[PDB]
C-alpha cells in the first residue's frame, strides 16, 4: 500500500555531486508525480523540487537553481534527486512525498518518504 | 485552431507531434504556466477584495420616523441593486477576458512556432505544421525547447520544398 | 512570492483543552478548481511527517475527528479538541496555489501547560 | 513527412459560463461563485421560539406568554411574522427596535425581581387588571411591570432605588400611561395631573400623561409609552411617580453576549447553523455570495438576485 522507500544516510564533503533516490510500490505509481522537500537541521526548509511521471517535467526551487537536478525511472517507479556544488549550508534531512502529475489536477502529498540524511562538510 | 484535444492532458496549451518515432501530445508548460498564475491571481483578487459585505454601518438610531425602518432598509436595497449589478457584469467582463487570454497566448505559441520554422515547414490549414525535412524528437524537442537550428535543415528542407512543385 | 506566517509558533496546551493553530497568507489561496489550497500536516521528532487536513476542510482517512480545519480567504486555523499525547509535535502552512508556494515557519505542542 | 502541431484542451464539462458578449459557453472548468444548495431546513447550540407571541409579547411579559417562560438561553430566537401577543394594552415601544438589536448581541439573560410590587408603599399594587391583557378567561397585565393605582383614595408620591451590585449590564423597563379621559387618571391616580421621573447615574427624564381618547385597540381608549434603558454596573436608578406610572417589577440581567440575531418565520427549531445562518436554512458550502435569503445571521456571503454565478476557469471547451 505505503510504500515509499528513500535511500540511505549519505555523507559528503562540499562541492560534490549528491543523488537521493526514491522507490515506490503498489499501484501507487499510475505515471503520478513526486516531490522532494528540505529540512535543516532543527527547521524545515520549502519544497525542493517536483517531477512527473506522465509528462516528463521539473519544477526547482528558486537559488538551487544551477545544482538541482532531478529524474524519474518509470520503469522502476523510482525518482531521484541531484544536487551538484554541495554546500555546508546544505547539510540537512531530505524527504520524498506523492504529488499529482499533469497540472489539470492540482497536488496530493498522501505518502511520504523514510528520510535520507545528507551531511556535507 | 478548430478543435481542442481530450488526449492532452497535461495543460492547457501544448503540441501534438507526429514523426517517425510515433505521434505523442507534450502540453507547453512555460505558457500552461504563466497562464495558471495569471488566472489564479485575478481569481485571488475577485474574491478577497470582492466587497465589503459585512454592514458595518453602525446605525446607532437607525431611521424609524416612519413605521417601519425607512432610510436604512432602502439604502440597504439599494445597495442590494448596486453589486447585483456589478457581479454579474463583472462576472462577464473577466469571463471573456479570460477567453481571449486563453486565445492570445495560444496564438503566441504559435507565432513563436513560425518564426522558428519559417522556410523549413509548411503551414497546415489548421492548427499543424508539416515539416519538409525529417524530425525526429531531438528536432521536436528543439523546437518546443526554442532551439531550433534552421541552417542544419535548411539544406535538406529547401530540396524537398523545391520538389514537391515538380 | 507567498509569505505563510505562523503566529502561535510555541504552544503548551494541558491535555484535553482544545488549541488553535493559525496561518495567514499575503495572498489568496484559492485555485482553478475552486478549491482553496492549503493541506496542514504533522511531524514527530525523528519521524516523517503525515498530513491530516485535504483543502481546507477534508480530514485524512487516517485523522480523529478531533482534528478540525477551519479558514476561509487568507487566515486559516487548526483546532484540535482535547488535546492528547501523540498530537503533540510540530506543525506546518502547506502550499500556497502560487507554485512558488510556502511551508511557512513550524509550531510546537507541549503535554500539559500546568 | 513529420508533423508537430499547437492545440488547448478539451474535457467533459459542458458547465457552461456567460460572457460580456456571449453566453452558454460550454468551458472546461468554472467555478460557481453563487451559493445556491440544498436550504435543507444538542448539536451546537439550539435556539428558542416566541411563540404565538412576539418581541414585545416576549420581554413584556404579557400573560399569554406563560408558556414562553422558561427559555433562559438560546443560540438563535425565533419569532412569528404576525404573533398574537403583542402590546395588548394599544401603545408603543421607545427604541425597541434597538433593543432587539441588542438582542441580536445576547445569548442569555437571567430575568429578576428588581422591585417587589407591594413595597411601593401605601398604594394598591394588587389592583390594575384589563381585559386586553387578560390571562386566559381572567383578566390580567404584564407581568414584568405593576399596575400601581390609589390605596384608600390617596395616590401618594413613591420613590424608589435600584442598585446594579450584579456586575452585569441590567435591562430595565417601565412605561407611561396616557388615560382616555380625564376621569380615569383621577379614580385610578386621585388627582388630576402626574410624572413619571427617572433619574439614573447617567439617565434622566420626566414624563408626563397626555390624555386624550384614542380610537379603541381591544377595548381600550388609552394608551401606554414603554421605556426602557440598560442600567450599567454601579448604576443607581431613582423612580418617582405621583401617578400613570407602570412600575418596574422585573428585570433582565444580560448574562451573555455573541451574536443570536432574530427573525419572522414559522420553521421548527433549527440548530446546528453554519457560519451563515439563514430563515430558509444553513448550508455549509460557501460559495463567496449566497442567495438564499436577504435576512441573514453569521458572517455572510452577500445576497443577490442572481440564479447563476459560474465564473470561468478554464478554456472554452470544443472536443473533437
Ligand atoms: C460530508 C460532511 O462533512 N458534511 C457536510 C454535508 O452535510 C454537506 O452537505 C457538505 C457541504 O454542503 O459537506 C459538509
Amino acid at each position: 500500500q505505503v510504500q515509499l522507500v528513500q535511500s540511505g544516510a549519505e555523507v559528503k564533503k562540499p562541492g560534490a555531486s549528491v543523488k537521493v533516490s526514491c522507490k515506490a510500490s503498489g499501484y501507487s505509481f499510475s505515471s503520478y508525480g513526486i516531490s522532494w522537500v528540505r529540512q535543516a537541521p532543527g527547521q524545515g526548509l520549502e519544497w525542493m523540487g517536483w517531477i512527473s511521471a506522465y509528462n516528463g517535467n521539473t519544477n526547482y526551487a528558486q537559488k538551487l537553481q544551477g545544482r538541482v537536478t532531478m529524474t524519474t525511472d518509470t520503469s522502476t517507479s523510482t525518482a531521484y534527486m541531484e544536487l551538484r556544488s554541495l554546500r555546508s549550508d546544505d547539510t540537512a534531512v531530505f524527504y520524498c512525498a506523492r504529488d499529482r502529475p499533469h497540472i489539470l489536477t492540482g497536488f496530493d502529498f498522501d505518502y511520504w518518504g523514510q528520510g535520507t540524511l545528507v551531511t556535507v562538510s | 485552431i478548430e478543435g481542442g484535444w481530450t488526449g492532452m492532458v497535461d495543460g492547457w496549451y501544448g503540441y501534438h507531434h507526429q514523426n517517425e518515432q510515433g505521434s505523442g501530445y507534450a502540453a507547453d508548460l512555460k505558457s500552461t504556466q504563466n497562464a495558471i498564475d495569471g488566472i489564479t491571481n485575478k481569481v485571488n483578487s475577485v474574491i478577497e477584495k470582492m466587497n465589503t459585505q459585512f454592514t458595518a454601518v453602525g446605525k446607532e438610531f437607525n431611521h424609524l420616523e416612519k413605521r417601519i425602518e425607512n432610510l436604512n432598509k432602502k439604502v440597504d436595497d439599494g445597495f442590494l441593486d448596486i453589486w447585483t449589478y456589478n457581479a454579474e457584469l463583472l462576472v462577464l467582463l473577466e469571463n471573456e477576458r479570460t477567453l481571449d487570454y486563453h486565445d492570445s497566448n495560444v496564438k503566441n505559441l504559435y507565432e513563436k512556432v513560425r518564426s522558428q520554422l519559417k522556410n523549413n515547414a509548411k503551414e497546415i490549414g489548421n492548427g499543424c505544421f508539416e515539416f519538409y525535412h525529417k524530425c525526429d524528437n531531438t528536432c521536436m524537442e528543439s523546437v518546443k525547447n526554442g532551439t531550433y537550428d534552421y541552417p542544419k535543415y535548411s539544406e535538406e528542407a529547401k530540396l524537398n520544398r523545391e520538389e514537391i512543385d515538380s | 512570492d507567498v509569505v505563510m506566517t505562523q503566529s502561535p509558533v510555541s504552544l503548551p496546551v494541558t491535555l484535553g483543552q482544545p488549541a488553535s493553530i493559525s496561518c495567514r497568507s499575503s495572498q489568496g489561496l484559492v485555485y482553478i478548481d475552486g478549491n482553496t489550497y492549503l493541506n496542514w500536516f504533522q511531524q514527530r521528532p525523528g519521524q516523517s511527517p503525515r498530513r491530516l487536513i485535504y483543502n481546507v476542510f477534508t480530514r485524512d482517512s487516517g485523522v480523529p475527528d478531533r482534528f478540525s480545519g477551519s479558514g476561509s480567504g487568507t487566515d486559516f486555523t487548526l483546532k484540535i479538541t482535547t488535546v492528547e499525547a501523540e498530537d503533540v509535535g510540530v506543525y506546518y502552512c502547506m502550499q500556497g496555489t502560487h507554485w512558488p508556494y510556502t511551508f511557512g515557519q513550524g509550531t510546537k505542542l507541549e503535554i500539559k501547560r500546568a | 513527412g513529420d508533423t508537430l502541431c499547437i492545440g488547448y484542451h478539451a474535457n467533459n464539462s459542458t458547465d457552461t459560463v456567460d460572457t460580456l458578449l456571449e453566453k452558454n459557453v460550454t468551458v472546461t472548468h468554472s467555478v460557481n461563485l453563487l451559493e445556491d444548495k440544498h436550504n435543507g431546513k444538542i448539536n451546537g447550540k439550539q435556539p428558542i421560539s416566541l411563540g404565538d407571541c412576539s418581541f414585545a409579547g416576549w420581554i413584556l411579559g404579557n400573560p399569554m406568554c406563560d408558556d414562553l417562560i422558561g427559555k433562559t438561553s438560546w443560540s438563535y430566537i425565533v419569532e412569528k411574522p404576525n404573533p398574537t401577543n403583542g402590546i395588548c394594552y394599544p401603545g408603543t415601544l421607545e427604541d425597541e427596535e434597538e433593543l432587539r438589536l441588542k438582542f441580536s448581541g445576547v445569548l442569555e439573560f437571567s430575568k429578576f425581581e428588581a422591585f417587589t410590587s407591594n413595597g411601593w408603599g401605601a398604594v394598591n399594587s394588587g389592583a390594575g387588571v384589563t381585559a386586553a391583557c387578560k390571562f386566559g378567561s381572567s383578566n390580567s397585565f404584564f407581568r414584568n411591570m405593576v399596575w400601581l393605582i390609589h390605596q384608600s383614595g390617596t395616590y401618594p408620591v413613591i420613590k424608589r432605588t435600584f442598585n446594579n451590585t450584579k456586575g452585569r449590564d441590567v435591562l430595565i423597563v417601565w412605561g407611561i400611561h396616557h388615560p382616555a379621559t380625564l376621569k380615569e387618571h383621577q379614580d385610578l391616580y386621585k388627582k388630576d395631573s402626574s410624572y413619571v421621573a427617572v433619574g439614573s447615574e447617567t439617565y434622566n427624564r420626566r414624563f408626563t400623561p397626555e390624555i386624550s381618547t384614542r380610537p379603541n385597540v381591544n377595548g381600550q381608549a388609552g394608551r401606554m409609552t414603554f421605556y426602557w434603558t440598560m442600567v450599567k454596573p454601579g448604576e443607581s436608578i431613582t423612580f418617582e411617580s405621583n401617578g400613570a406610572f407602570l412600575a418596574p417589577r422585573y428585570a433582565f440581567e444580560i448574562v451573555s453576549v455573541g451574536n443570536g440575531k432574530l427573525f419572522r418565520s414559522e420553521l421548527s427549531i433549527e440548530s446546528c447553523n453554519t457560519t451563515c445562518q439563514t430563515p430558509k436554512g444553513a448550508i455549509n458550502t460557501s460559495l463567496p455570495f449566497q442567495n438564499i435569503h436577504p435576512i441573514t445571521i453569521g458572517k455572510c456571503p452577500k445576497y443577490v438576485k442572481s440564479t447563476k454565478l459560474r465564473l470561468a476557469t478554464g478554456l472554452r471547451n470544443v472536443p473533437s
